C-alpha cells in the first residue's frame, strides 16, 4: 500500500 | 483584520531546489552550500522499490551516477554519503543563494511551509501541520519528493521536513533534513498503516482565540471549567489532554482578548457537545486545529475588535 | 494526492516588493522596471482619509517627499504620477530582479495568490478569490497596503490585486495594477458595503470533482438533470447560474472522473437541499467555492484513483 | 466604517 513519491 | 491559512514567503528556498537524477529516478534535491540533500529511494527502480536493501543499492553506485541540474546548469557530484533515509551527495559548487538555514526536527502540532517542487522546479506552497500520528495532509503527486518543509524564524530558514511517500489513507510521510522518519514509517512500498490520529486540543483554542480576535463571538458563553474536567470531555472526543503548559501558551492571546483559558475551554466543550447547529467560524463549519497559537499571535495581534 | 489551498511561489514578487514614504505614511510597492507603484493614499496623513481630494494632494508634492527604500537601498525618486488610485514613482534605478510581467485584471471567480507584506517585507502567501461582489477575504493588517496578489503562468508574473483598504465587515477591497478599484469602492474611510455575495457555482463543482480525483465519493449520486432545473434550484441557494461555457469548462475534469456534469449538477443539488449529514469533503464540513478548474487540473490530474 | 490598510 504505501507509495513512494 | 481576517484570517488565512498562510505560508512563508518561498524565495529563500526557491534557490535551493535541484533536480536530482539516478538512472532513470528523478527528483527534488536541496542545494544548501557544497551538499544536495534528497531522498535516498532515488538510487532505485520500480523493481527495487517493494523491500530495498539501501547499502546494497547504494555501494553500488559511484559519484557519476547522480546527474544534479540546478536549472541549466549541471553540478559534478564529487562524493555521495547515506545519511539514514536521504542521500548526500557533496557537489563540485557551492550554492550562491544559500541562506542561513538550520536543521530541525519538528514536534506533533506544530506547522510548518510545504514547497511542492517537480523536477527541481517550484510550482506550489501551502502551510502543513504535523499530526500526532506523524503524518501531514499535504498535495503530492508522483515526482514531488525532495519537497521541503520549512519555517523562517527570522532570516534564518529552518528546514524541517522532506517528502518521501503517500499512505493508503492519502496521508504523507517523510523525514527530516537528517534523514530520520517521522513516526514508524520506512521509505518502502509495503502495506504501512499512521497511527490513529487525535485533535491538537491547544492549536483549536489558539484557533477559537484567533475568531474572537476577529469577531465571530457566538460561541462564547458564561460557563468555566476546570482543567481536568475539560480533558474527561477532551478525551471523549479524541482530543489530546490540555495541560498547564498548553494554557500558559494561550497566555497571551488570553490576555489580548480577555477571555481565560479555562473560559475558552468551557466554549469549546460546548461545541463538541452540542457542535455549531449550522453556524461557521471564521468560514469554517468544523473546528481546525491546524494553526499553533504562534500561527494566530502572528496573524491577528494587530487588531482588537473589542 | 491529496488537495490543499495552494499559493504560488512568492521568490519572483519578492525581489519587487519595496518600502514608500511619504512624509509619515509608509505602506508597500511594487518596483518592476524603473517604475514603483503603489496606494495613492500614501500621500493622505489622519486629517485627509475621511474625504481627501488626491488631486490637490498630489499637486502639492514633489519628487523629494517620496522615500523609496528597497531594502537598505535608498531609490531617488525622479518622477511621480497618478494614475487612477495608484501612484507611479519613476526611480533612478530599474530593478534588476524584475521579472517579466503583465497586468491583467481578473474576473469575480477567479483566483490569485497573495503576498502579504508590511514595509516592504514579505511575511506570507496565501490563495485568494475575488467574490461576485468585487471583495477578497484575506488577512491584512495596518501598513500591509501595496501588497500585491498574483498569478503565474509560465516565467511570467500576471499582478491582478493592490490591496488599499477593509470593509466593516471585515471583508477587502483594492484596485488592479492600473489604480481601477474592483467594485464600487473608493479608497475614503467612509461607510461602504459590499453589494450581496454569491457562492461561485462552477468552483464549487470543480471541487467536487477534486473531491472524487481524490476519494470522496459518498456524495455521488445515480440522479441527473436539467441544466435549468440545477439553476432552478441554485437561484434559491444564493449560487451563481450555471452556464453552458461552465459545463464546457468542467469538461476535462468530466472526462478524468467519468462523471458528467449534470451529473455532479444533480449531486450539488442533494447537497444542497439535504446538507451533509455531519460528513465531510476533502476535510470540510461546508462547499468551497475559492478553487476553479484550473486549480484543481494542476493539483489532481495526475491521479487516478478510479 | 471603511478603514484604509
Amino acid at each position: 500500500x504505501a507509495v513512494l513519491x | 483584520s481576517g484570517f488565512r491559512k498562510m505560508a512563508f514567503p518561498s524565495g529563500k528556498v526557491e534557490g535551493c531546489m535541484v533536480q536530482v537524477t539516478c538512472g532513470t529516478t528523478t527528483l527534488n534535491g536541496l542545494w544548501l552550500d557544497d551538499v544536495v540533500y534528497c531522498p535516498r529511494h532515488v538510487i532505485c527502480t520500480s523493481e527495487d522499490m517493494l523491500n530495498p536493501n539501501y547499502e546494497d543499492l547504494l555501494i553500488r553506485k559511484s559519484n557519476h551516477n547522480f546527474l544534479v541540474q540546478a536549472g541549466n546548469v549541471q553540478l559534478r557530484v564529487i562524493g555521495h554519503s547515506m545519511q539514514n533515509c536521504v542521500l548526500k551527495l557533496k557537489v563540485d559548487t557551492a550554492n550562491p543563494k544559500t541562506p542561513k538555514y538550520k536543521f530541525v526536527r519538528i514536534q506533533p502540532g506544530q506547522t510548518f511551509s510545504v514547497l511542492a517542487c517537480y523536477n527541481g522546479s517550484p510550482s506550489g506552497v501551502y502551510q502543513c501541520a504535523m499530526r500526532p500520528n506523524f503524518t501531514i495532509k499535504g498535495s503530492f503527486l508522483n515526482g514531488s519528493c525532495g519537497s521541503v518543509g520549512f519555517n523562517i524564524d527570522y532570516d534564518c530558514v529552518s528546514f524541517c521536513y522532506m517528502h518521501h511517500m503517500e499512505l493508503p489513507t492519502g496521508v504523507h510521510a517523510g523525514t527530516d533534513l537528517e534523514g530520520n522518519f517521522y513516526g514508524p514509517f520506512v521509505d518502502r512500498q509495503t502495506a504501512q498503516a499512521a497511527g490513529t490520529d487525535t485533535t491538537i486540543t491547544v492549536n483549536v483554542l489558539a484557533w477559537l482565540y484567533a475568531a474572537v480576535i476577529n469577531g465571530d463571538r457566538w460561541f462564547l458563553n458564561r460557563f468555566t471549567t476546570t482543567l481536568n474536567d475539560f480533558n474527561l470531555v477532551a478525551m471523549k472526543y479524541n482530543y489530546e489532554p490540555l495541560t498547564q503548559d498548553h494554557v500558559d501558551i494561550l497566555g497571551p492571546l488570553s490576555a489580548q482578548t480577555g477571555i481565560a483559558v479555562l473560559d475558552m475551554c468551557a466554549s469549546l466543550k460546548e461545541l463538541l457537545q452540542n457542535g455549531m447547529n449550522g453556524r461557521t467560524i471564521l468560514g469554517s463549519a468544523l473546528l481546525e486545529d491546524e494553526f499553533t497559537p504562534f500561527d494566530v499571535v502572528r496573524q491577528c495581534s494587530g487588531v482588537t475588535f473589542q
